[PDB]
């Protein structure tokens, strides 16, 4: 038995003065997650490009918790559909960062990707990155994963650029609102919103304000 | 460069002066044919350097100009730097080659409009409001020529001044121009009349464009 005492007002409310209905409760999903003792505790995916975007490096920083061991390995593989595009495997132990050494509980993988299909609102090209925590001879501990979009966002010469091209934001602010369920969001409503926005030539959304 | 008394009069009465080198090669094709030519650098250098040597002590002169309507050549870049090196006390401006070249401290277009773009190839005349904020652009904009007062004209003059006042980096301009270049001729009875291009048997000519 779980018991949850939810308070309507808190010191937190001073930072939650958005122009919206003031409601309360357990209004998003509750879940139970099982992880092994030795586990992926964090991972960051970055994508860097050459000048013409004909080459990319996918860089993946992975962190573990649990007992450090020489036999531990991380494999990051990148998939385009059912096709494996790139893969890297390394033991734990980051580069030296200061006078006391590096992160023994971290590893950075670097995958080369030739002519990556680029992500934009116009063509949302996605790859699948799988992060496998495993033993040297390939016994899996656990896998995490995310969708990867190869795109570069930068400000140069006073212009916001996506993949080297100046954006024109056709944006709208969107609160999480349903007239019957209040501030509880469901997939069907989210999808309905996305289709309508795209059907009406929007390419961008601001998470107003959370 | 003007008659020397002009600068003395501007010093005393109080007018800001743009002193301009006697260099205009408008009729060349393309406009920079001579001013990109190192063979013409000596001749151009003297027109700039001798003006500076003559007029550099006048307080009314606040800006140097490299000339007018001669495209943009490497000769302009050399003479721009020569002025910056010998007289750091005055900005240098030059409109040729698109009004925002590396030979000018001031975006100084001629007849750029307030709101309307005129995107000519190579040498566009951006709307002056737009021009200021083009990517990477930081300089002040002062029109070297605007509001062409030919005949019944100066329509929309107020639109310029509204923008000048609203935008800090729009710091005005110089109307084209002060005085009709009409010449006097006489009829059979000795009555004077105002003449313009072509009235002296001069041909080819550009008729009333001198006024
Ligand atoms: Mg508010
Ligand atoms: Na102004
Ligand atoms: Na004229």
């Amino acid at each position: 038995r779980l018991a949850v005492m939810v308070l309507r007002w808190s010191d937190g409310s001073y930072l939650e003065d958005q122009d919206m209905w003031r409601m309360s409760g357990i209004f998003r999903d509750v879940s139970l997650l099982h992880k092994p003792t030795t586990q992926i505790s964090d991972f960051h995916v970055a994508t860097r490009f050459n000048d013409d975007f004909s080459r990319a490096v996918l860089e993946a920083e992975v962190q573990m918790c649990g007992e450090l061991r020489d036999y531990l390995r991380v494999t990051v593989s990148l998939w385009q559909g059912e096709t494996q595009v790139a893969s890297g495997t390394a033991p734990f132990g980051g580069e030296i960062i200061d006078e006391r050494g590096g992160y023994a509980d971290r590893v950075t993988l670097r995958l080369n990707v030739e002519n990556p299909k680029l992500w934009s609102a116009e063509i949302p090209n996605l790859y699948r990155a799988v992060v496998e925590l495993h033993t040297a001879d390939g016994t899996l501990i656990e896998a995490e994963a995310c969708d990867v979009g190869f795109r570069e966002v930068r400000i140069e010469n006073g212009l916001l650029l996506l993949n080297g091209k100046p954006l024109l934001i056709r944006g709208v602010n969107r609160h999480e609102h349903h007239p019957l369920h209040g501030q509880v969001m469901d997939e069907q409503t989210m999808v309905q919103d996305i289709l309508l926005m795209k059907q009406n030539n929007f390419n961008a959304v601001r998470c107003s304000h959370y | 460069p003007n008659h020397p008394l002009w600068y003395t009069l501007c010093d005393r009465y109080g007018l800001y002066v743009v002193d301009e080198a006697n260099i205009e090669t408008h009729g060349m094709v393309p406009m920079n044919r001579l001013t990109d030519d190192p063979r013409w650098l000596p001749a151009m250098s003297e027109r700039v350097t001798r003006m500076v040597q003559r007029d550099r002590n006048h307080p009314s002169v606040i800006i140097w100009s490299l000339g007018n309507e001669s495209g943009h050549g490497a000769n302009h870049d050399a003479l721009y730097r020569w002025i910056k090196s010998v007289d750091p006390s005055r900005p240098v401006q030059y409109e040729g080659g698109g009004a925002d070249t590396t030979a000018t401290d001031i975006i100084c277009p001629m007849y750029a409009r307030v709101d309307e773009d005129q995107p000519f190839p190579a040498v566009p005349k951006w709307s002056i409001k737009k021009w200021l904020s083009l990517p990477g652009e930081t300089r002040p904009l002062i029109l070297c020529e605007y509001a062409h007062a030919m005949g019944n004209s100066l329509g929309g003059f107020a639109k310029y001044w509204q923008a000048f006042r609203q935008y800090p980096r729009l710091q005005g301009g110089f109307v084209w121009d002060w005085v009709d270049q009409s010449l006097i001729k006489y009829d059979e009875n000795g009555n004077p009349w105002s003449a313009y291009g072509g009235d002296f048997g001069d041909t080819p000519n550009d008729r009333q464009f001198c006024m």
